[PDB]
């Protein structure tokens, strides 16, 4: 749980965001996720900010990023058959 | 018996029943046979080679009656052959219980084909590796019915099954006609059996049964030895 | 690979690897031997103390199936109990139907068929047991049988089941059977079990001896082992 | 008895080259009639009928069961059914209820499907076949119809004398009977055609 | 040519074969044993040696000749558990024949029923196919003696001079070189040829204590197992 | 005992069912039927898969199975599975007649067979029925009908049908020659002759290799006309003369 | 029988076949449905017909009672089975309690069947998603949807089938209370939503309504044509 | 590890690993200790909790007027064998109108747990029974295992880090046989004070004791009638 | 990278950090088909007696 | 690589039950608090769409007239167990004229929390919070898929249970009151939820020895929320 909060602090410390948002709610929606998926969430939230012309993220950008990465590409997701170490 | 009940028979990616194609190949690797319908009777003939000179020819029988007027041979594996023979035996007697009348050969082939098809669907079991040649003289016109492992069946004027069935079939297309007698049927049958067998064909290497409208009759090695004078 | 999995499959050279692996499962158990005399059968089981681990009287491998038949099991233990319960049930059916004591051949054949029937399929595993069966009757004499994990059941004068198997039968074959009463054979098996299976990996061990024959008047019971204490007074004289 | 619950009489008579089957029309509850158009003779294919007599429940039940098995047989085999085959089928269907018996006495009358050979037979309530050459009867008024057919039958009969003989037999044997009356239907069939006539019976 | 699972269960391969039964045909070969049957004029002879390496092992319970019924004997090869289970199936169905049909079962029908049972172990792919070989002998009215064999594949057959086990390519070669040459068949032509064909295949020339001889004759239609004395008589009877 | 299990029921992770489509691609080979309902009657067409010279033709039937008095069905797929289906279907319709003493309407017959097929698609791992098959028939409520069974259990009424993979172009041809109810029984037969002439690549359509059966409406008979070969021959001659008349436009 | 468990949990906490059998719903035809306050309306889009054949057998909207109505998505055969069992259940409820069958009961039955169907030994889960619209006692219009998981779940307008995200986004910017004021406007609202969905040629637009004191009326596709025509007229009046 | 999937598969070393895995499932319970005198049998367990606010998962449960069991591992299989235990007790209590001796009951437990350890598609029961009882011939302290190889002992201890408990029991097994209830029970919980790290022990919050006596019915105690038993102790060494 | 099927891939390539965008290409509609037929007939002497619909 | 579903682990646990304990975590949160005045309870609905009619989502369902409940994660596996638990409580009051206590209810449920198998299928996927007022005062009870049933004084479950348990142990003690615990729960709720806390998000369920039945209609929730 707290690992993903800290990895959000890692990928978020040097990027243009709105610091008034939280990060714990973002971590609570990523139960089985890797740091790579976290990185994709951060970058894709930035890419949704590039759809408009802004200089700061919104919470809704990160929610778009979560439902863009996790729930959509969770059909591939790389770890339902490596957690069993096949 | 355990709770599995799952069919091991699966279609291919293309759509093909690989275990039935393999069962047809296992039929094709068996002993050859030929059977000919010729206006008054039907002749069946097999090719029964002992492996050594030690074996006896009075124990195992290829030509086998199902009722008093219905003969039946195969081209495949005897161990499955006897099982489905026994099934056909038990099945014909229920018809004769119900209707008090000897079963027609088409009705036999319907029910046996239903059994074999229903068994290849059934779970955890392999198909039979047996192709039949069923015949009989029901209601004047005699018949001849070939089945296969896939459950299907046909109706032939003359056919063959086993090794070199293609060569025997190309001999049958040229040789047979519409009208013959039983003796000429035996003549062309031993000719096409002599097409593929070894050189020494005696009263025991072949085994021949006929059908009359007066009933089924299974010929003896006596008349088989009588026949191969001026052979084929 | 692939051919060691099921108990139904054969090998490219024609044997069942499940049955072999189950045979060498019993190979790690303790050495338990048996031998008959001209009027009885004597059993004996090496039981090992580690330090405490129990009380002088648990899990005794010398079972007692019928009034005149008992087991001398070795191998996986719970499977041996289930097999003993099946054997008690079978002797019960025989006593209930035909009205007399079970002959040891029929008992061994029924048990062998059950063990063999558990080897035929993929739903069940083969047994991990190998056990002994002794008896005595006034019209039958002494009979000693032996059932492997596969189900091969035939008769012996002497046998051995466990780790030390040849080295326990090296001196079974130096005894004889016609000239012995079983009261010598008690201390003979006792002194040899104390001889075999040295102190090296296990430190303390403990002896059990079952005992059937004419001297028990057809009964089967454990020896009064504390009475006459016949092992140890010769076993400590067996070290030189 | 249970056979005398609803009355009933079925007569079949073999002629020279043809066969005639007749039955009564009355339906009712032991002394109370209900209708005059109750069907007891059923068509089973062409030129082959069956008659059913006794308790009406088993009449309609066995008729529908037999029609079930009959259509299954004629669809499993493209030919139409021989009469001995039908007799054996009715015998097996009745004998399946050996201890749960139907109360009926089926009468089969039909021609040969290959030749013009006639055929008659009757069965009992457990499945006992009986082939004869002259006539079979079934129902309450047995002895009346026995007296008529053993009195009036000739071996070689043109269909007109066949019709008049079975007419007089049914009329007189029914008029002596009490619980069975109220009209007669007569089926006179042959190789070429099928004729159905109704007689002027006493409506009492 | 193998596809999928066709090396583990009984299915069809691309070459068309099934591999379980053609592994079962050398499941016989781990027995290390040889069997020879002979049928002559009005007798029939079984011969089979025994392999007892142990002095502690008995001699009575090593018997392979199993008297199935009062006119039917048999011998077994292959693994022992399959053999004995096959024997109890044979005994049970012969007794069922005697109950249902009244008269004594002919040796043909017994082989047919056993072959069909073996087919049921073969036909379904979720039971192991019993890797043992079965030899039958018997007397029939109006036909004299018979000798039949039942295989694990389920093909019964039966013939004049019959042999299966370990070394029987050579045994059937010698029996082609011996029964095709017009020999007559006495009680001692059959017995002498039975002991000597195995005595030339194995080349041992041994004691009367290794082979077992089961005979049946139309003077005594009971199945009969010979004693060491008359075995010794035949053995010195072939000593020119 | 589970590593041998073939899993012919669990969805595939592409998104569809797996074994179902391969049963469909098993439908696609060995078979080519259609019928033309466009008033007073309905017909069926069929191709001989075993047109070899050494058969008997003694069955007085072929691909058609007169399953009742007023319904038949054309088969395509593996034959003997369909025999299992025709036996069960015939018995279903006959038990309905046993239950009501009124003939069986064609859609509850179709849905009964569709529930049987879906019953083996849904649960167990059993092999699905690789048979699609047609339906012609009559009722009290709509007249002449046509239905298309599928191995999934899905069905669907048509006015011009199709099973086999050779006959998708036939559906294209049926649309390009679509009529609004014009089956004088010579127009529809000539159209069917034209379709089977074009779609099968058998040059000039030998009449032994084809099969046509019709179903007309009679008051007390409801005859099913499994017609003989001579009218097929003169139908082929009629159509080849009309193709010669049609190519005078070039 | 078939002693096996088809649907196993995932290593990360899923049911593969429940979440994955939603994809079969996701690749089926689209169907919307709203409730007005007095007239209920629903209909399916994308019949994707051959335009030249029968259409009385491909009807995707049926009824279980004279009070309740259907719709579904996914594959049609599982819908056929579930509808047969639902008809049996609603009529058996009428056997007992003498009311007309409440819609909430039949949705609980369908979802309960679906869940005990996914739970059981080796039964493949139902890849459908139904819509159950009815107006029980005292005229209250309600509408529920199903799911392969088996969660009856009351909505106010529909979003299933192909591209349901787009359709719900149009219903999102079209949640006007004004739209459910005029029954005709509610019908036109379904037509406009389905027009903001697929081709909507006025051919695959199969719609059926119920005015809650009658039975279901399937509309003849000339009235729907005039509905689309007046929708296009209002769209021209927007400029 | 293609032999490590099922119960049916023998290993090529003969060790069927489903039983070993069930053993390791027993090893992950709480610590517990059972030990007998000549006249009294005492089993003592240790409770644990999921969090601070929640209560502690109880271990000692009742079976019969003279039989009580300890437990370690899973709780569903625990209650399953528990229900079977009460049922088999009250069956003979019904039929023979006598109390059951413990040894035949534990033989029935082994015969019960054999079948899910041999067929295919059943698990071995993860269970950690320590059984104390009274037949006519005095106290018995049995333990089970998922391999159904039940033992009779004089003192066992199963659960997490239970081996130090066995070391304490060895250097006092001579002293155990003579003493009365009080110092016996406090020897059992001195086994428990060495099954723990040296700074949190048994402050009336985690221990339970079940005594059966020749006149005493089997009775469980928890923290409050254990507060009399917890005094009479000294500290741990340096 | 471009594939036909994706389910037969080893998912270790398909994790993010390697590949971030996964894009579906469906069979489009019956509207952009008009653009496809239009552009693939944009450079030809189309006889106007045909309809692309 | 598909093994048998009734396989333990190399480490010891199982597999499928552990995967069920993982499958809890995606569900919505819930918070129940035992107080001697009575048991209070709270939950989040997780409203997704405005088309989604809000009063139809059930989280607190009713077992008895005095035994409450709340579910999590999968809804419908919970619905089966709720129905059956009701049936067995009705059997107890019938054959005993008395109230089946909450511990006996949960023993009856976790008797078949794991009867999953191929003969005589999967493990269930729901965490449950059980309350009510028996003779032993108020009771709050928590089970799991593994049947490992324990009493909890104030347990928080599901997706936000880490900070819920932590910040709950911050505020909780033994002598709390009712309304203080209610607002103490919903403060934690609107720290752990994602949407704005309003009239439609959450729902309460309180059962008391005085307030005899669990009764909680709408718009006293409004009065409770405007008290923040």
């Amino acid at each position: 749980l707290e690992g993903r909060t800290h990895i959000f602090k890692i990928h978020a410390r040097s990027m243009s965001v709105e610091r008034d948002i939280r990060f714990e709610l973002l971590a609570r929606l990523c139960p089985n996720s890797t740091g790579a998926e976290i990185r994709s969430v951060c970058t894709e939230a930035g890419m949704f900010a590039i759809r408009a012309r802004r200089k700061i993220a919104t919470e809704k950008d990160f929610l778009e990023a979560v439902n863009k990465v996790i729930k959509s590409y969770a059909k591939f997701s790389a770890t339902p058959r490596y957690m069993t170490y096949n | 018996e355990r709770g599995y009940s799952f069919s091991l028979t699966t279609f291919s990616p293309s759509g093909k029943l690989v275990q039935i194609e393999y069962a047809l190949a296992a039929v094709a690797g068996g002993a050859p046979s030929v059977g000919i319908k010729a206006a008054n009777g039907v002749v069946l003939a097999t090719e029964k080679k002992q492996k050594s000179i030690l074996y006896d020819e009075r124990s195992v029988h290829k030509v086998e009656p199902i009722t008093k007027h219905i003969g039946l041979v195969y081209s495949g594996m005897g161990p499955d052959y006897r099982v489905l023979v026994h099934r056909a035996r038990k099945l014909a007697q229920q018809y004769y219980l119900v209707y008090q009348e000897p079963i027609p050969t088409a009705q036999l082939v319907q029910r046996v084909a239903s059994v074999m098809q229903e068994y290849t669907q059934s779970g955890g079991v392999r198909p039979f590796g047996v192709s039949l040649l069923i015949c009989g003289w029901n209601e004047g016109r005699p018949y001849l019915f070939q089945s296969d492992p896939s459950g299907a069946y046909f109706a032939w004027k003359a056919t063959a099954m086993g090794k070199n069935y293609v060569n025997g079939k190309t001999f049958l297309e040229k040789r047979y006609n519409e009208d013959l007698e039983l003796e000429d049927a035996i003549h062309t049958a031993i000719l096409t059996l002599k097409e593929s067998f070894e050189g020494q064909m005696t009263e025991d290497n072949i085994e021949v049964g006929i059908c009359n409208e007066a009933g089924f009759r299974r010929l003896t090695p006596t008349e088989v030895k009588d026949y191969l004078a001026a052979i084929a | 690979t692939g051919y060691d999995l099921s108990a139904s499959t054969f090998s490219p050279d024609g044997r069942v690897f499940q049955v072999e692996y189950a045979m060498k499962a019993v190979e790690n158990s303790s050495t338990a031997i048996g031998i008959r005399c001209k009027d009885g059968v004597v059993f004996g089981v090496e039981k090992l103390v580690l330090s405490k681990l129990y009380e002088e009287g648990s899990n005794k491998r010398l079972f007692n199936v019928d009034r005149h038949v008992g087991m001398a099991v070795a191998g996986l233990l719970a499977d041996a109990r289930s097999l003993a319960d099946i054997a008690r049930e079978e002797a019960s059916n025989f006593r209930s139907n035909f009205g007399y004591n079970i002959p040891l051949k029929h008992l061994a054949d029924r048990v062998a068929m059950y063990v063999h029937a558990y080897t035929l399929y993929s739903a069940v595993r083969p047994f991990g047991c190998s056990f002994m069966l002794g008896s005595y009757s006034v019209n039958d004499g002494a009979q000693l049988y032996m059932i492997d994990p596969s189900g091969v059941s035939y008769g012996y004068w002497g046998c051995a089941i466990g780790k030390a198997r040849q080295a326990a039968k090296t001196e079974i074959e130096k005894l004889q059977m016609k000239e012995m009463t079983c009261r010598d054979i008690v201390k003979e098996v006792a002194k040899i079990i104390y001889i075999v299976h040295d102190e090296v990996k296990d430190k303390a061990f403990e002896l059990e001896l079952s005992w059937v024959g004419e001297l028990t008047n057809g009964r089967h019971e454990i020896v009064p082992k504390d009475i006459r204490e016949e092992a140890e007074k010769y076993a400590k004289e067996s070290l030189k | 008895s249970i056979m005398s619950y609803n009355g009933g009489a079925v007569m079949a008579m073999k002629g020279k080259n043809c066969v005639a089957i007749a039955a009564d029309r009355r339906f009712g509850i032991q002394a109370q009639m209900v209708t005059t158009d109750f069907q007891k003779i059923f068509p089973m294919g062409d030129r082959l009928y069956i008659g059913l007599a006794g308790l009406a429940t088993d009449v309609q039940t066995v008729a529908q069961r037999l029609k079930f098995r009959l259509n299954l047989y004629e669809l499993k085999e493209g030919r139409q059914i021989k009469p001995y085959t039908l007799m054996s089928m009715v015998a097996n269907l009745l004998y399946e209820k050996r201890f749960g018996p139907y109360y009926t006495e089926p009468v089969i009358a039909g021609l040969d499907p290959k030749t013009f050979k006639p055929f008659i037979c009757s069965l009992d309530l457990i499945g006992c076949p009986m082939v004869t050459d002259d006539f079979v009867v079934s129902g309450t008024c047995a002895e009346q119809m026995y007296g008529m057919c053993e009195s009036l039958w000739e071996p070689n009969m043109d269909p007109d004398h066949l019709f008049e003989t079975i007419s007089q037999a049914m009329l007189n044997a029914v008029d002596r009977d009490a619980v069975s009356g109220m009209g007669v239907i007569v089926h006179i069939i042959e190789k070429d055609k099928i004729t159905t006539r109704t007689l002027k019976a006493r409506m009492d | 040519s193998s596809a999928g699972f066709d090396r583990h269960i009984t299915i069809f391969s691309p070459e068309g074969r099934l591999y379980q039964v053609e592994y079962a045909f050398k499941a016989i070969n781990q027995g290390g044993l040889t069997s020879v049957a002979v049928r002559g004029k009005d007798c029939a002879v079984i011969v089979t040696q025994k392999k007892v390496p142990d002095k502690l092992l008995d001699s009575s319970t090593v018997t392979h000749l199993f008297k199935i019924t009062e006119n039917i004997g048999c011998v077994m090869t292959g693994m022992t558990a399959d053999s004995r289970s096959q024997v109890q199936r044979a005994r049970y169905e012969a007794a069922n024949w005697k109950y249902k049909y009244g008269y004594e079962i002919p040796v043909d029908m017994l082989c047919k029923r056993i072959a069909d049972i073996s087919q049921v172990y073969t036909q379904n792919a979720e039971m192991r196919p019993l890797g043992c070989c079965m030899i039958l002998i018997g007397i029939d009215e109006e036909q004299g003696p018979q000798v039949y064999k039942c295989d694990p594949a389920g093909y019964y057959c039966g013939f004049k001079a019959t042999a299966a086990g370990v070394k029987q390519t050579e045994s059937t070669s010698f029996l082609e070189k011996k029964v095709k040459k017009k020999f007559d068949w006495t009680f001692e032509q059959t017995v002498e040829t039975a002991i000597t064909c195995l005595s030339t295949v194995l080349s041992i020339d041994f004691k009367p204590s290794e082979i077992e001889v089961g005979v049946v004759t139309v003077e005594n239609p009971k199945f009969r197992i010979l004693t060491e004395a008359e075995i010794d008589a035949h053995l010195v009877a072939l000593a020119e | 005992s589970r590593r041998y299990d073939s899993r012919t029921t669990i969805f595939s992770p592409e998104g569809r069912l797996y074994q179902v489509e391969y049963a469909m691609e098993a439908i696609g080979h060995a078979g080519t039927c259609l019928g033309i309902l466009a008033n007073d009657g309905v017909l069926l067409a069929a191709e001989r898969r075993n047109i070899h010279k050494l058969l008997d033709e003694v069955f007085f039937s072929e691909k058609i199975y007169k399953l009742n008095e007023d319904m038949a069905c054309s088969v395509a797929g593996i034959t003997s599975d369909a025999n299992v289906l025709t036996n069960e279907l015939r018995l279903i319709a006959q038990r309905y007649l046993l239950q009501y003493q009124e003939p069986i309407p064609c859609e509850q017959l179709v849905t009964a067979l569709c529930d049987i097929k879906q019953a083996y698609t849904q649960f167990g791992g059993k092999r699905p029925f690789g048979v699609s098959l047609l339906y012609i028939g009559w009722d009290k409520h709509y007249g002449f009908q046509l239905y298309q069974s599928d191995p999934s259990g899905n069905y669907g009424g048509w006015k011009a049908t199709c099973i086999g993979n050779n006959s998708a172009a036939a559906v294209s041809m049926l649309k390009q020659d679509y009529k609004e109810g014009e089956m004088t029984l010579k127009s529809a037969l000539a159209l069917a002759i034209k379709v089977l002439n074009k779609t099968m690549d058998v040059s000039k359509l030998s009449a032994e290799k084809v099969e046509i059966a019709t179903l007309t409406r009679e008051n007390g008979k409801t005859v099913i006309r499994v017609l003989k070969q001579k009218e097929v021959e003169q139908l082929i001659k009629k159509h080849e003369e009309e193709e010669a008349k049609a190519e005078r436009e070039k | 029988s078939y002693d096996r468990a088809i649907t196993v949990f995932s290593p990360d906490g899923h049911l593969f076949q429940v979440e994955y059998a939603q994809e079969a719903v996701k690749k089926g035809s689209t169907a919307v449905g709203v409730r007005g306050r007095d007239i209920v309306v629903l209909g399916v889009e994308k019949k994707s017909v051959a335009k030249l054949q029968d259409e009385r057998t491909v009807r995707k909207i049926c009824a279980l009672d004279d009070n309740v109505c259907m719709a579904f998505a996914g594959l049609t055969a599982d819908a056929r089975i579930v509808i047969n069992r639902a008809r049996v259940e609603c009529q058996s409820h009428r056997l007992t309690v003498e009311d007309p069958v409440t819609v909430e009961y039949i949705t609980r039955y369908i979802a309960s069947l679906k869940q005990r169907y996914t739970q059981s030994n080796g039964r493949r889960p139902f890849g459908i998603s139904a819509l159950i619209v009815g107006f029980d006692f005292d005229g209250t219009p309600r509408l529920y949807q199903t799911d392969p998981s088996g969660t009856y779940h009351a909505w106010k307008a529909n979003a299933i089938g192909r591209g349901a995200k787009s359709v719900r986004e149009f219903l999102e910017k079209n949640y006007t209370d004004e739209a459910i004021e005029t029954d005709d406007l509610t019908i036109k609202l379904v037509i406009k939503a389905l027009l903001e969905v697929v081709q909507s040629g006025g051919k695959n637009i199969e719609l059926a309504v119920m005015r809650r004191d009658q039975s279901l009326k399937i509309l003849n596709p000339e009235e729907i044509e005039k509905y689309v025509a007046e929708i296009e007229k209002e769209k021209e009046e927007n400029e | 590890n293609q032999y490590d999937n099922d119960v049916t598969v023998w290993s090529p070393q003969g060790r069927i690993h489903q039983i070993e895995y069930a053993m390791e499932a027993v090893k992950q319970g709480s610590a517990t200790v059972g030990l007998k005198s000549k006249t009294h049998a005492v089993l003592v367990a240790l409770k644990r909790a999921q969090s601070e606010l929640a209560a502690h998962q109880k271990k000692i449960l009742h079976v019969d007027n003279h039989i009580g069991i300890s437990i370690a591992g899973l709780t569903a299989d625990a209650r399953l064998l528990c229900n079977f235990m009460r049922q088999e007790c009250l069956d003979s209590r019904f039929v023979f109108d006598r109390p059951l001796p413990v040894s035949r009951l534990v033989s029935l437990i082994g015969s019960k747990t054999q079948i899910p350890t041999q067929r295919y598609g059943r698990r071995p029961y993860g269970v950690g029974l320590l059984i104390a009882g009274y037949d006519d011939m005095g106290p018995h302290i049995f333990q089970t295992c998922p391999s159904a190889n039940y033992f009779d002992c004089r003192a066992m201890s199963i659960g997490a880090r239970s081996q130090s408990a066995r070391t304490y029991l060895e250097r006092h097994m001579s002293e155990f046989m003579e003493c009365n209830l009080n110092e016996l029970v406090k020897h059992g919980l001195r086994a428990l004070r060495e099954t723990l790290p040296a700074e949190q022990d048994l402050t009336t919050k985690n221990v339970s004791i079940g005594i059966v006596g020749k006149d005493l019915e089997f009775t469980i105690y928890d923290d409050d009638d254990v507060s009399p038993f917890l005094e009479g102790l000294e500290e741990r060494p340096q | 990278m471009a594939t036909n099927r994706i389910e037969t891939l080893d998912p270790a390539l398909i994790r993010p950090g390697r590949i971030d965008r996964k894009i579906e290409f469906p069979l489009p509609d019956e509207k952009t088909k008009k653009r496809i037929f239009q552009i693939h007939t944009s450079r030809m002497t189309l006889a106007d007696d045909v309809t692309l619909d | 690589y598909d093994r048998g579903v009734n396989t333990f682990s190399p480490e010891g646990r199982l597999f499928q039950v552990e995967y069920a304990i993982e499958a809890i975590k995606l569900g919505s949160t819930a918070i129940g608090i035992q107080t001697s005045e009575g048991v209070c309870l709270a939950v989040e609905k997780r409203i997704t769409s405005p088309l989604m009619e809000p009063s139809s989502i059930e989280k607190i369902v009713e077992i008895d007239a005095h035994i409450g409940c709340a579910m999590s994660g999968l809804i419908a596996d919970a619905k089966t167990l709720i129905d059956k638990a009701r049936v067995e409580t009705q059997n107890h009051w019938f054959t005993y004229n008395e109230t089946m206590t909450v511990e006996s209810v949960t023993q009856a449920v976790s008797n078949l929390a794991l009867q999953f198998g191929e003969e005589d299928s999967r493990p269930f996927g729901v965490a449950l919070l059980f309350g009510g007022v028996d003779e032993k005062g108020p009771q709050l009870f928590h089970m799991d898929p593994s049947g490992t049933f324990v009493q909890c004084d104030a347990r928080a479950i599901g997706s936000a249970s880490e900070g819920a348990q932590s910040s709950l142990q911050e505020v909780y003690h033994k002598s709390m009151t009712l309304k203080e615990a209610i607002k103490s729960s919903l403060i934690i709720l609107k720290q752990v939820m994602e949407e704005k806390l309003n009239a439609t998000n959450i729902e309460l369920a309180t059962v008391q020895p005085g307030q005899n039945f669990h009764m909680f209609t709408k718009e006293e929730l409004e009065e409770v929320i405007k008290d923040i």
